[PDB]
This record gives C-alpha cells, structure tokens and sequence, in this order.
C-alpha cells in the first residue's frame, strides 16, 4: 500500500491542490451567475402563463420553446462553437472563468425550468385568494409565490450545483482547469491507478457533501 | 348590492370546473344572508366570483355597495376587491406564515400602520376564539380551526359584504353547528351582507332569510326560508327542496 | 461566400456520412440495452418499496442508494477510469461499438430512475381493488401497473434518446463517436465556420425530430 | 355472516396513513340482513371494513369470514378466500386504459375462467345496473353515478356471497345517491347478504339499513335496528351521533 500512498503524497501534493483550486472557480462564478438570472427569466416564464399577474401568449410559446432547445443541446458542442465569442468577452480561449462563461450560459437556461416547475406547483387556490384581496401582481409574486416555493428553490439549486461539476469536467479536456483535464492525463495516456482511484474517491465525497447540505437546508425552511 | 344583468359562457380548451350562467338579475338587501342552492352545474359558483367581478361576465352590470364595477380600472378596482371578504371549500391559506400573520396578510395590503395591524388581529382572534393558537402553523390545525382562521382574514379589513363559496362542504356535522354560529354572530353584531353557495337545503333550513334555486344556469324562483320552510310555487323548484 | 461555402461541404461528403452513421450505432445501440434492463431494475426498486413481493427495506436502501450515486457520478471520469474493462469486453477501446457499451451502463440506471418515478404516480387505490380480488403480485405488476403506466414509459424513452446523444459527443474526443470527433476536428484544432453551422443545424433537426415523434406516440397511447 | 372476536389494530407514532385504530371489539353480522357502520371524522369505521378483508391485518383475535377463519390460512389459500368477498369503493378505482366491459370481465379473467363465459357474465351483470347502452366507452367518458355503476358490476361479476362498500355515495349528489342506492335494494334480491355499508352520516343509514352500529373514536358504544326509517338510540353518547338525522 505504501507505494500508492507515497506516490500520491509527493508528486500530486503539488498539482491536486492547483487542480481542486481550478474546479472550485468553475463552478462558484458560474452558479451565482446562473442562479441570479435563471430566477428572472424562469418568472417570466410563469406570470406570461397564469392568467392573473399577466397573459401573453406568443411570448410564453417563444420562451418555453427557446429553454427547451437550450436545455436539450449538447453543451459539449456548443462550447466548441463559442470559442470566439467567449474568446471575444473573456479576452482568452483557456482557462477556469473562459469554462466559466459558457458553464453559465448553460446553467442559466438549465436552472430557468427548475424555477418554474417549483412555482407551477404552488396551490392555484392561494393565487386566487390573494388577488380577491386587490394585491397588486408585484405584491402577488413577491409575498406569495416566492415565499410558498422557498423550500423548493434550495433543492434546486442542489441539483443546478451537482449539473456544472458534471458539465466542468468535460469542459477541462476541449479547454482548461478541473480535474477532468487532470484525468485525461493520467487515463487517456499513461493510464495509471493509484492516481485515477483518488480521483473517482474524491468526487464521491464532494458529491454527498453538498446533497447532504442542500437537503438539510431545504429541510429546515420546509 | 344588485347584478342589473349577467351572463357567461365559458369557452371550449378552457376546460374549467365551472359551467356556464344565463340572463339573471339579483338584489341581496342590506344586512341580509341569501344563499344560492343548486345540484353541480347549477352555476352556483360562477355566479359568486361574477360579484367580486374575478370571473368577468360577457355582458351586463354589477352595482356593488354604489359603485358599478364592470367600469372600472385595474387599479381602482383592487380596491372594490378588498371591500368584499371572502372564505373557500379547501381553505386556501399560507402555509409558511403563523396563524396571526394570515389575519394580517389582507392589513398589510391595505398600507396600514404596522401597530393598528397588531391591534385588530388579536381582536379578530378573539371573535374566531382562536387567541390562543396564534403561534401555530395552518399544518397543524384541524379542519374547523382552518375555517375559524379563513373567517378572522375575511372580517379584518372591515368589509361590508362577504362572500362564502361552500366553506362546510368538508366538515362533519359535529364541526358544522360551531362555525355556522358563528356566521350568525358576525351578522347580528356587524351586518356583513354573507352571500353563501351550497348544493344542500339542510345549511339553508339553519342560517338563510331568502335563497336563489338554480338549474341549469338560470333561477327558477327566490324562495322564502325565513318561515324556517321552504315552499316553492314551481316543479324544479319543490324538487330541489326534497 | 455561399458557393464557396456550399461547395466546401460537398467535399466532406464521405466523412459527414461516416460521422452520421457512426453517431447511431452509438445511440440507437446502447439504447435497446438500457430500456431492456433499467426496466427490471425500476420495477425491483418499486416492489420492494409497497406491499407487492415483498417489502424489503435493506434491498430497497442498497438499491435507491446506488442508482442515485451512479447518475450523480461525472459520465467523463467514468469511461476514462472503464478503459481497461471496456477494452478487455470488446476486444477494444478505440471504436463506436466499445464506447456504446459504456453509454448502454450509465442508461439503465437512468432509465430504471425514470421508471420508478413513472410507476410511483399510479394511485394505490386502483392496485388496492387488484390486492382485494385475489391477484397475485406477479399479476399486479403485469396487467393493473402496466396498463396505467404505458402512456408515461413513451416519454421516458424520448427523453433518454435525447440524454445518450449528449453523451456521445463527450465519448466522441476518446472514442471517435461520429458528429463527437467531427466537432473536436474543424472547430478546435481548426476552425471551418461553414461546418460547424451545418453541424448545429444537423443537430438541431435530430432533437426536433426525436421530440416530435416520442409526443404522438406517448398521446395516441392514453 | 362474518363474526369477529377480540379483533385490534393500532399504527406507528409515525402515523402516516389516515385510518384510525380499533380497540378490541366483537361484531356477528347475520346471513339474512344489511350491516352498516356509523361514526365520524377519525372514528375507527374504515380501518374495522378492512380487518374484514384482511387488507389490514389485526394484533389479536380470530377474524371468521364465511366459516373459515382467515387468520389462519396466511397462505395462497387467503387469495382465493378473498374471490368470496366482494368490494366496492368511495373513489371508483377503475382502470383507465380499459373499456367498461374489460373493467368488468377483469376478476373473470383473474379467476381462470374461459373466454366466452366471461362474455356472458359481463352482459348480464352489465344489463342488471342498468349500463349496457355504454358497453364501448372509457372511464373518461362517464359520470360519477355511472362510474359507481362500473364498481358494483365489478364487485358482483365473481358471484361473491359478502359485498362490502366503503362510503361509496358520500361524493355524489342526491339524484345520484337515490339511483346508486336503489341498485342496492336490486342486488338484495339475489343470494348477496352483508353488503356492510360504512357512511359518515345518517340519510344513507335510515333509507336502506337494517341494522347499525355506532362508536366513538375506535369503541362501539351500542347497534341499533333501524324500523320505518327511524332509529331510536337508547345509548347516551349515542344519542348526539343520531341527531344527525
């Protein structure tokens, strides 16, 4: 055993931390991001379909259909088609925030439909009992809907979290950082365990720590 | 409180719950409870919500307390809204608030000072005998103690009517007699004006003065159930009464 | 220009072909695999989750627990540290055939997950009636559950289609999947702009149509 | 004529299902009348139709169904037991995916028997209610009476000696509850007994029971015989159930 432990410790001392400090970057920047406009468009996407707070047809057709096609594209291949334009706004083609921006583009039409889905479960009846009241629709979506729906948002967002770690692995390989462009390294050339059996053992302990947080979380708020 | 005309005839691909109501005019009196009876169908409850003018009639008037609602813009009518209470068969309360903040919900709409808020919940509390279960959440409360909640958020802002859309459907017999009563205190203290829908005579036999008997989206006749019997003149009519 | 564009692409003829017929022998292969055995695994799961067979609860903790563990688990890392099995099964690591098999494992958990939710949205009063008439639980779980849940099982397909097509463009970098290896080509090393739109617009077409075919059937169903 | 003995259920602190526990209590429902079970909001009514049918199953007692006591049999023998006694129910539970004659032919079909046997008892016992005019359609396209309809054409297509019913006309409307309960009175004619009836209220009691019980939360207080549609309770707690009248 002593041979899988000293060739862990010395040499991937030095480039796990670098490769952890790469995935961590990824994945914050582009879930605050994600989270802060996904909450926006996934609104728009439920008062244009509720009758009361507004109505709009054409404007709920076009927006559902464009999230389903952006929900249903193969990320991997359009972050190879966006290299110019996320080249043109990061300044650079590698890199954790490069991933960064288009790891967001991708979360933010991907957390658009978990935020409509928790309000389209909220009961119709408590819509309705606050507009016999005169609650103007700002005061409808602030007081009721965004505060029935609060135990809903967290798990979510767990789920959003657990998606762009997923989606920054592929990302290390076409372009920069994470451990997936660690992984490619040591499995894709030289194929080498010790190492590859560290890295498929960390990711299932990073992976429960943060179901375990969000369903604590979303537990209290219930 | 008077519908001069009223219709509705809901549209295909809607698919709504509710059935369509025909050419019908309608004079609640001051201080009076008048119920609308009729098997499922009737068009009892589309009836209702035409009132709060929620569901818009296709053509016609609704004079409510002076005002002619049909008129009138959004931002005015959020007002003629709040002047109208209103209770429902499933409960339709939050559930992440305590039972006081409920009652406070519909105050805090209206912009009023935060102390005058306190002060009237504790007082509607006090009517629905409830006081004491102020802290708790509506997770934890019966069938009853939900309705007794629902009544304290319709009589907060002060309204001069109520609207009531069948609140006892779902409690036994036992539950019933106690919030029925307290309909009538709120009547014989405050002079609310209850509008009531059921599908059953029994409730009415306990608390109407005059009712409306509904088939097929149009009235067959305004029975008299204050003599504490009902008699109907017309043959739809003496069967509902059965 | 759009001649000179137009008459670039049908120079690619023969490779555009081959990038095609080599994206659905990973997809349309792996696919009759996962349904055939995420099937069983989704009604394993819900048995022992009622009153039907039995009311295991070991088994069914084991077994909710694993296929949550093996959807959360990055799909990249999973084929890369699956080389030397992968290799030994087919004979090879390099080919569509061989990456097929590691698309086939990831989608009978998630096909067994989509099951189990679909069978869990019967209501138990109609499989209460099938217990009071003296069916045996092999019975309940042929005629009563089946017949219920077949106009949701359509669904479940249309959307796993979808979900392995994404896959194969990551498997594309390492195991030359078609339309995968044709991205990584002409849009990294390269940059052919009149052959990466072809490619969205290929892809585009594909989803659309896998879409609209899985809505009929799952309508003419119920 | 089902006879019960020393019968008790009660559930987990967790209490996740809505039935409420019975304490021990004993009940002999005879071959010749209709049974019915009145109580309230919890009570203990629903759980005690079930611990007939073994659908729950009881911490004490010998539950005695049709002369076979069916505690005991704990086997592949209780499924064919359960052939005997029927069951119709307050939601309809009838599959939706099937037209009326299948919903109906489903417990010929369970049992074994040949396919154009099935034929003749599903027009029979489809004529009898009253529904064969609607042989084609699906459970989407009838009404709640009618759905109720499809339940006690079931329940009756194995020939079962004991039908049990649980609230089945609470949900529907007066001109539904007169049709669904004169149905009733039709199936009394024929070698059916104990259609046990349990109902949360006492229009239902008066007009078709011959006998009753009545309890309070899981104990049965009194059973009385219901004569020219009237009850007469001499219980005490009792009387306050009978006013519901």
């Amino acid at each position: 055993t002593f041979q899988q432990a000293v060739s862990t410790i010395v040499g991937m001392k030095d480039e796990i931390f670098r490769a952890l400090g790469e995935t961590f970057v990824m994945v914050g920047l582009s879930t605050t991001f994600a989270v802060i406009f996904g909450t926006l468009l996934g609104v728009l996407l439920f008062v244009t379909s509720s009758r009361q707070l507004h109505y709009n047809k054409l404007v709920n057709f076009l927006l559902d259909n464009l999230v389903n096609l952006m929900r249903a594209f193969p990320f991997v291949i359009l972050m190879i088609a966006m290299i110019p334009a996320t080249r043109a706004i990061v300044g650079s083609t590698i890199g954790p925030v490069a991933a960064s921006l288009v790891l967001s583009v991708s979360g933010l039409f991907y957390f658009a439909r978990l935020v409509e889905q928790n309000l389209r479960e909220v009961p119709k009846g408590v819509i309705e009992a606050a507009a016999a009241m005169g609650a103007p629709p700002i005061a409808i979506v602030c007081k009721v809907l965004l505060n029935e729906a609060r135990a809903g948002m967290v798990s979510s967002i767990t789920v959003l979290a657990i998606g762009l770690l997923s989606y920054s692995a592929a990302a290390g390989m076409i372009g920069g950082g994470g451990l997936g462009d660690l992984a490619i390294r040591y499995g894709y050339y030289r194929y080498q365990t010790e190492v590859i059996i560290f890295i498929v053992a960390l990711l299932v302990l990073l992976v429960i720590l943060i179901q375990s947080t969000g369903n604590a979380l979303a537990r209290k708020l219930d | 409180i008077i519908l001069d005309k009223v219709s509705k005839h809901y549209q295909t691909r809607d698919k709504t719950r509710f059935a369509a109501v025909e050419p019908t005019s309608l004079e609640i009196r001051d201080g009076e409870i008048f119920g609308l009876m009729g098997y499922s169908g009737a068009g009892k409850s589309t009836l209702l919500r035409l009132i709060n003018l929620l569901e818009r009639p296709d053509s016609g008037k609704v004079n409510v307390c002076g005002q002619e609602l049909t008129a009138l813009d959004a931002a005015a009518l959020r007002q003629a809204r709040q002047n109208i209470g209103m209770v429902f068969q499933q409960f339709n309360l939050l559930s992440n608030r305590t039972v006081a903040d409920n009652v406070a919900f519909p105050l805090e709409i209206a912009g009023w000072p935060s102390e005058k808020i306190k002060a009237r919940v504790k007082e509607c509390l006090e009517i629905v005998g409830l006081t004491e279960r102020a802290g708790h959440y509506p997770a934890q409360l019966s069938g009853g103690q939900k309705q007794r909640v629902g009544i304290a958020r319709a009589l907060a802002p002060k309204p001069q009517v109520i609207l009531a859309d069948e609140p006892t459907s779902a409690l036994d017999p036992a539950t019933t007699r106690s919030v029925l009563e307290c309909l009538e205190d709120i009547n014989k203290r405050f002079n609310v004006t209850i509008v009531i829908v059921t599908h059953e005579m029994s409730v009415i036999r306990r608390l109407c003065d005059r009712a409306a008997l509904l088939d097929k989206g149009k009235v067959v006749e305004i029975v008299e159930v204050r003599g504490n019997q009902i008699h109907a003149q017309s043959d739809i009519g003496r069967e509902l009464i059965r």
